[PDB]
């Protein structure tokens, strides 16, 4: 998790099956790790666990239920302004712990697993060192931003981009998710 | 309702080095 | 021939089969 | 899953080699000018840099290349050939202080090996340990820009 971040990725499901599971509502599949690669029918992106809770962004999960072994599960926590959601995480993941110690250093874990280092620069930005085209950010939204430690820092929201080059990333300090779950 | 989110895949942190075994 | 020969591998993120 | 590092052996020595950029890196002191086996029968080296202590194939199979430092942070990790990480406070541009030494034996093996910074990110090559009274308390490494540059 931290020291160094090293971090892998694993397809559990298909297009067709994906599908099924949307419909039904009933995921059997056994759940391992801090970041699901979630996908609904409209798109795919990343949802995070933190101190028990699996995160997301509502630019992407909307106000939809997850599917899991007990069928549907009910948003825990909806804020369209935070633009965050978030379910009980499934049983079987890992959570994430919020960063205490102000590191300017973040790392961006993306939907293929590669950390990316980007460093602060607004309260909720971060500039890449290396930037990258869109495309590889794209399927990251809702994907962790961790501290040298391994702790969360923020969750990934939109890329700063320009001529199809992401220069830096929008980000949700993990500051809104205490202020969201005290919210509604 | 619209479709339930569906968990595709999953992104492992806990991972630290270790041999590959072989088989 | 005198080659070097890879006798085990590491993959760094603890990825298993 | 593909290893990023091999853990290599010759005739006499057993070392790492560690694949960046689609190349097998590792020590010249270790690999010499030889060749690497593969089921095709002997590769040879694209890169010999007897100055540098690096030599470097084309990567072989079952390996994963590794991404280069660019965030430049001085908290390195070494992974040894036992799967160890071991933490290192680079003090120069090819020096790091093992923040707890340990005895040569436990980092025996390992050069060739790669130097991670905390995104685990190849900031440099392990090529030898540093020892006073066989305690390795400091590692001297082939950096990156080396292996870039070597390209
Ligand atoms: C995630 O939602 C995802 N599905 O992976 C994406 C990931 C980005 C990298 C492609 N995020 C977005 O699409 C966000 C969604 C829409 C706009 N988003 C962008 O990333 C914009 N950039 C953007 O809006 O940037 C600023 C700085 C906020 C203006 C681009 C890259 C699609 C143009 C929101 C913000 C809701
Ligand atoms: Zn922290
Ligand atoms: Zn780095």
């Amino acid at each position: 998790m931290g020291a160094p971040i090293t971090a892998y990725a694993q397809q559990t499901r298909g297009l067709l099956g994906c599908i099924i599971t949307s419909l039904t509502g009933r995921d059997k599949n056994q759940v391992e790790g801090e970041v699901q690669i979630v996908s609904t029918a409209t798109q795919t992106f990343l949802a995070t666990c933190i101190n028990g809770v699996c995160w997301t962004v509502y630019h992407g999960a909307g106000t939809r239920t997850i599917a899991s072994p007990k069928g549907p599960v009910i948003q825990m926590y909806t804020n369209v302004d935070q633009d965050l959601v978030g379910w009980p995480a499934p049983q079987g993941s890992r959570s994430l712990t919020p960063c205490t110690c102000g590191s300017s250093d973040l790392y961006l874990v993306t939907r293929h697993a590669d950390v990316i280092p980007v460093r602060r620069r607004g309260d909720s930005r971060g500039s890449l060192l290396s930037p990258r085209p869109i495309s590889y950010l794209k399927g990251s939204s809702g994907g962790p931003l961790l501290c040298p430690a391994g702790h969360a820092v923020g969750l990934f929201r939109a890329a700063v981009c320009t001529r199809g080059v992401a220069k830096a990333v929008d980000f949700i300090p993990v500051e809104n998710l205490e202020t969201t779950m005290r919210s509604g | 309702k619209k479709g339930s989110v569906v968990i595709v895949g999953r992104i492992v942190l806990s991972g630290k080095p270790a041999i590959i075994p072989k088989k």
